[PDB]
């Protein structure tokens, strides 16, 4: 029933706030600012050294990095659930607007710079230019940006991208190839269309962002239809690489490595 | 208060409505019993030990864990609801926090004190059964039904029922050492005597017993109103409070609770602030409540407590309560008892007046002292007197022990030179096979002297001896000559002078003195075949030859004088509250060093100045002895200045309640009091000091029942021992606290880090338990191992207002200097693994929400690499191994510099060997949790590649480097402003 900390705070003698002194206040702030001054000082020089020991093109690592994962583009609001209504274009303008971001350095107004090369052949450049194979956006034939302005979308059969994981001085061995597959008994035909995956292996190695200027990585790209009449909804379509034996697929602990599972919904 | 020895034998017979002789009619028994009840004691209820480890559950840090389980119990039921596959983390997180909790308080039940059964110690006092006259008939009856006003008759060493006021005695005497804790005999008398109840002899006690005669007595008080029923009630009630240690606890875990409160609300609301999801927000705040709670600091504390018992265990003192231990080295003050504590209980000759000189004796138990000379014809005869005018014998079947400690039948004095000459020459069974004892007077009230003829030691048939011992000043009225160096001469005037200063030095020193003379046959005039059973014969005994003197006193222990003296140099404060006569209490007083040479009170300083003690100004005096009449009537305010002025005080004659008034008094300016005792009466001393010390073979059960620490072997040097642990325990807890505090901020930091500059987490929350409950306790319990600094007896009492085990010099250097040095090297390393597999130290700077989102499968490094959610999760969970090694490297020195606090670490050297241990299964426990199998899945730590252990070097150096520049420093300016502010 007592205030005890009233009289503590702002003391009329000696003038102690909180216990302590204006002069000792001004000594212990004084003593920490130099104390952490001197403490960053010291991690930023650490910092530093070790910066100096590491290099700009490659990783000293690359153990935790073995294989490549596979992801979907554009990637989804929530779950890696596609959804959209056909009677609405504001559903599907999100996808629209990503896709038209991303094939952006796809097109071949901005790949002129960038060379053909021989398709089949691994490309290995012992050189230091590094100069990269160009990716025709003709390849996603009906899920690019030149045959219709909306990927797919407003017609029922919407497209979608699947990628590869791009690892540096990698090499694929085999033919790769991305598989798409619907998971319900209804088999929603899916249709890959640059052939099969058939990821080439002209654009492996990957030398890394530093040196391997204006790398494309290859693009696989699904359409899965839907009827007019019936939306066809909740189909879960699966993706995985099983053309190479390098690319594992079969993981437990990792279920994106070499594979992923998406769905799709549509309206109307 | 309520006396009935006034009443008249009429008076108080019909007051109680009881015959004389009849006794009381059992119809008018059974009426006063259902009228008053039962003649026992009521046990207090006990709290059942199921409420006290539920009372253990719920302190401090333990309803922070108690929050952190709950809201890992929600984040599971949040995740399973939400996102349908669910994983097994936060639901163990919440298990383990809950078995965490349940052992924490497992250990504080462990460190508690375990109550006491001093009520059933009294109920083991009260007789089985009881005489009592009924209907004009003896019975025996079980004592419950004993009921007021009736006739109960007591002998032969029969406990006291009840409280009785005496009617008739026969020779009765009776022991009050359950009052008074003196066990001379106390002789019982119809007739009034004096005012106190107490002091008079014709009331006999409860749970005192007659220990020769018969008595006849009227009940006045019965069960808890018997006066030592009040006592054993009072007892009972009280508690001994609050251990200064456990306020020291209180107040360090005040502090940590009160910074993890604002961290977590602070920066909860502030993730709220940053739209962050329920599940995020309180997975958070998880983990900024496990960085904050020291887990194993409690366990630590106990540990260490635990440790330093055992080391007094060896040491023959046994610490009952385990708070007990610091409590001894935080005294300020030591009330001590008299009898028992500080003496041996046993009358022991100490001087000798004879070859007109004074010899002192040995009175040592262990009898490590000299002895005097044993040269002397006259030393003979007298110890030849001393040992055959004796009635006590020792008892038979006990010859294999020493002699001061086999018991005797007879009476104290007897006993006490019936010892002396055992020790000093031959044995008392062959001088009376030499010397047949052919006739004896004994004791007498009227002549107050005791003589035996027998046979002559010349061999001669017509020579006899009369041995005589009686009262110093009296016993040479009948004597006319001395004994010197075997020569008689005549008794001259300064011979007798001599013996007056002799008697008056010898009583001077609080000791009963007797004098022993004996007489020869002068002729034949009397032949050995006259009997001398006659009688009143008219054959006077006088014109004696006097032989010697011999002094009594219970003596003090062999140790307590240099204790007392240690104590006293220790700063403490030590007072004597003893129940006997102020007169023996002075010289035990003066005799242990309570009272030092020199110092004078108002009586003696009156004394010296010849003058009333009224002119004697009271400020003068530094020591004082009150008495227990005037300690009565003094009010509170009087008692507090006679304790603040007096520096020597004696407190006489005092009541089991005038102790604990004492006590109350001491504790009364803020002081910590310590009371050693062994008797029933300093029981509720013993039950309200911080810290109740009872000796283990004097002890009676209800003093070490009473008690929180007993001398087993009774050695009063054990206290020396106790102070100087429990002050070495605080200083060795000091360094604990500050090395388990020093490991928090490295905890605290990466979660402050995450949330404001949303890089990936840098360490785990079971990361976080791994360090705490894992390798930070060996460590940690290590320190109890440190030897002293330098003398710590020197030092006075730590004062509990100013003194804090944990103090704001402490919180700062651990949290804001050491603690951030530990962050800043956990932190390098992180960013040296993130760095060398890809993630460069500018690109961490925004990547949580992509880093953590699950569905996100292509994070982009600094070199152009796509990762999964898997896969950067496996360098993410390398991050905090790294970080927990790095803890601990940095705890290496975190170590070394606790070790201690003012000297070099290398000055001292390496004499804890518990410590290097401790470094290397801390070392070798983070190897193994890296390294081993199946711990990625268990604890998610992951194999280190070797040069990832080095990363933290640098910065375990620079704390090293600057704890021993810092220690340079406080060395050379001990005044400056770095002890100010860095010395805790
Ligand atoms: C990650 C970074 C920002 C953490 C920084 C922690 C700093 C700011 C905190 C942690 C511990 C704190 C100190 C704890 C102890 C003391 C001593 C007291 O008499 C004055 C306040 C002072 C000096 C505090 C100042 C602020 C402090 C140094
Ligand atoms: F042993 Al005491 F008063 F001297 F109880
Ligand atoms: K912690
Ligand atoms: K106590
Ligand atoms: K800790
Ligand atoms: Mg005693």
């Amino acid at each position: 029933s007592l205030a005890e900390w009233k009289l503590f705070i702002y003391n009329p003698t000696t003038g102690e706030f909180l216990g302590r002194t204006a002069k000792s206040w001004g000594l212990i702030l004084l003593f920490y600012l130099v104390f952490y001054g001197f403490l960053a000082a010291l991690f930023s020089f650490t910092m530093w050294v070790m910066l100096q020991t590491l290099n700009d093109e490659v990783p000293k690592y690359r153990d935790q990095i073995p294989s490549p994962g596979l992801m979907v583009f554009p990637k989804p609001v929530t779950a890696l659930e596609y959804t959209f209504s056909r009677s609405d274009p504001t559903s599907y303008a999100g996808y629209i607007e990503d896709l038209k971001k991303f094939l952006k350095p796809y097109t071949l107004e901005e790949q002129k710079n960038l060379t053909v090369c021989p398709d089949g052949a691994l490309f290995e450049q012992k050189g230091p230019v590094y100069v990269a194979c160009q990716f025709p956006i003709s390849l996603l034939q009906a899920c690019s940006g030149m045959n219709d302005p909306d990927f797919g979308y407003s017609q029922g059969n919407p497209c979608i991208l699947v990628k590869m994981n791009r690892i540096i001085g990698l090499k694929p061995e085999g033919v790769p190839r991305i598989d798409c597959v619907s998971k319900n008994e209804d088999i929603p035909n899916v249709a890959v269309y640059p052939h099969n995956g058939m990821i080439d292996l002209k654009y492996f190695p990957y030398y890394g962002k530093k040196l391997h200027v204006g790398y494309l990585q290859p693009l696989v790209a699904v359409q899965v239809s839907f009827a007019p009449n019936n939306t066809g909804k909740e189909v879960t379509v699966e993706c995985k690489i099983d053309g190479s034996a390098n690319l594992k697929s079969q993981d437990d602990r990792d279920k994106f490595l070499g594979r992923v599972m998406f769905k799709i919904t549509a309206r109307a | 208060s309520m006396d009935d020895h006034k009443l008249s034998l009429d008076e108080l017979h019909r007051k109680y409505g009881t015959d004389l002789s009849r006794g009381l009619t059992s119809a008018r028994a059974a009426e006063i019993l259902a009228r008053d009840g039962p003649n026992a004691l009521t046990p207090p209820p006990t709290t059942p030990e199921w409420i006290k480890f539920c009372r253990q559950l719920f302190g401090g840090f333990s309803m922070l864990l108690w929050i952190g389980a709950i809201l890992c119990f929600l984040a599971y039921s949040i995740q399973a609801a939400t996102e349908e596959e669910p994983q097994n983390d936060n639901l163990y997180l919440g298990v383990v926090l809950s078995a965490v909790v349940i052992i924490t308080g497992c250990f504080s039940y462990y460190q508690e004190a375990k109550s006491s059964k001093i009520m059933e110690s009294f109920k083991n006092m009260v007789p089985q059964q009881a005489l009592v006259i009924r209907n004009g008939e003896k019975m025996s009856i079980n004592a419950e039904e004993v009921v007021v006003g009736d006739l109960v008759e007591v002998k032969g060493g029969d406990r006291i029922p009840a409280d009785l006021r005496i009617i008739s005695a026969n020779g009765c005497k009776v022991d009050n050492s359950s009052l008074t804790g003196e066990s001379e005999p106390q002789t019982r008398s119809p007739d009034f005597t004096n005012e106190n109840p107490l002091e008079t002899r014709n009331i006999a006690f409860f749970s005192t017993n007659c220990v020769e005669g018969t008595a006849r007595g009227i009940v006045v008080y019965t069960g808890d109103r018997t006066v030592m029923g009040r006592i054993a009630t009072l007892a009972s009630g009280l508690e001994g409070g609050q251990t200064p240690i456990a306020a020291e606890i209180e107040h360090f875990i005040h502090i940590i609770t009160g910074v993890a409160v604002f961290l977590g609300v602070s920066f909860f609301i502030l993730s709220l602030i940053l739209e962050y999801t329920w599940l995020e927000a309180v997975i958070f705040l998880i983990g900024i409540i496990v960085a904050n709670v020291p887990e194993g600091l409690l366990a630590t504390v106990t540990v260490c407590l635990t440790l330093t018992a055992k080391r007094m265990a060896r040491k023959n003192c046994l610490v009952k309560n385990l708070e007990a231990v610091e409590t001894l080295g935080s005294t300020s003050t030591i009330c001590s008892d008299k009898t028992g504590t500080l003496t041996q209980n046993r009358m022991t000759v100490a001087h000798m007046w004879f070859d007109n000189q004074i010899h002192e004796a040995d009175t040592t138990e262990n009898q490590s002292g000299v002895s005097f000379d044993k040269t002397s014809a006259t030393w003979l005869a007298l110890s030849r007197i001393a040992g055959l005018c004796n009635r006590a014998v020792f008892q038979a079947n006990q010859e294999n022990l020493p002699i001061l400690k086999r018991a005797v039948a007879g009476d104290a004095s007897e006993s006490a030179l019936l010892k002396c000459i055992e020790l000093c020459c031959g044995s008392v069974k062959e001088m009376r096979e030499r010397y047949a004892k052919i006739v004896e007077i004994p004791f007498n009230s009227t002549n107050k002297y005791q003589l035996s003829i027998h046979k002559n030691p010349n061999t001669s048939e017509p020579q006899h001896l009369l041995v005589m011992k009686g009262a110093p000043e009296r016993i040479l009225d009948r004597c006319s000559s001395i004994l010197l160096h075997g020569k008689e001469q005549p008794l001259d005037e300064e011979l007798k002078d001599a013996f007056q200063n002799a008697y008056l030095e010898l009583g001077g020193l609080g000791e009963r003195v007797l004098g022993f003379c004996h007489l020869f046959l002068p002729d034949e005039q009397f032949p050995e075949g006259f009997q001398f059973d006659t009688d009143d014969v008219n054959f006077p005994i006088d014109n004696l030859c006097f032989v010697g003197l011999i002094s009594m006193i219970d003596p003090p222990r062999a140790a307590v004088p240099d204790a007392v003296g240690k104590c006293r140099s220790a700063g403490i404060k030590v007072i004597m509250v003893t129940g006997d006569h102020p007169i023996t209490a002075k010289a035990i007083a003066k005799g242990v060093g309570i009272i030092s040479e020199g110092n004078e009170t108002v009586e003696d300083i009156a004394a010296r100045l010849n003058i009333p003690v009224s002119q004697v100004n009271p400020r003068d005096a530094k020591a004082c002895v009150v008495h227990g009449s005037d300690l009565k009537d003094m009010t509170s305010e009087q008692l507090d200045d006679i304790l603040k002025y007096h520096t020597e005080i004696v407190f006489a004659r005092t009541s089991p309640q005038q102790k604990l008034i004492i006590v109350e008094g001491c504790q009364r300016q803020g002081a910590i009091v310590a009371v050693t005792g062994d008797g029933v009466n300093d029981s509720p001393a013993l039950k309200k000091a911080d810290i109740g010390v009872a000796m283990g073979i004097a002890g009676s059960d209800v003093s070490k029942q009473a008690a929180d620490m007993i001398l087993l072997d009774d050695n009063f040097a054990s206290i020396v021992t106790g102070v100087e642990e429990g002050r070495l325990i605080f200083d060795n807890l000091k360094k604990s606290i500050a090395y388990t505090l020093t490991s928090n901020i490295p905890e605290i930091t990466p979660f402050l880090i995450f949330i404001i500059a949303n890089i990936p987490l840098p360490l785990g929350t079971v990361t976080i338990l791994c360090i705490d409950l894992g390798t930070d306790m060996v460590p940690a319990i290590s320190l109890a191992y440190e030897q002293a600094e330098s003398d710590i007896m020197k030092r006075q009492p730590r004062n509990p207002k100013t003194d804090k085990l944990v103090n704001e010099r402490l919180i700062s250097m651990a949290y804001g200097q050491i603690g951030m040095i530990q962050a800043l090297g956990g932190f390098f390393t992180y960013f040296v693994i993130l760095a060398e597999n890809g993630f460069l130290p500018i690109h961490l700077l925004g990547l949580r929400v992509d880093w953590d989102d699950r569905w996100i499968n292509d994070v982009e490094d600094s070199y152009g690499q796509q990762w999964t959610y898997e896969q950067r999760k496996i360098v993410e969970f390398t991050c905090h191994t790294a970080f927990f090694v790095s803890i601990v490297v940095v705890q290496w020195a975190d170590l070394v510099i606790c070790k201690t606090r003012r000297n070099s670490v290398f000055q001292q050297g390496m004499k804890n060997k518990i410590l290097i241990f401790g470094l290397f299964e801390e070392t070798a426990l983070a190897a193994f949790l890296s390294y081993c199998p199946g711990m990625g899945v268990a604890l998610r730590m992951y194999p280190l590649k070797p040069t990832w252990w080095f990363c933290a070097f640098p910065y375990s150096l620079l704390i090293f480097v600057y704890d021993k520049v810092r220690k340079l420093i406080i060395r050379r300016r001990p005044g400056g402003w770095v002890e100010k502010e860095t010395y805790y």
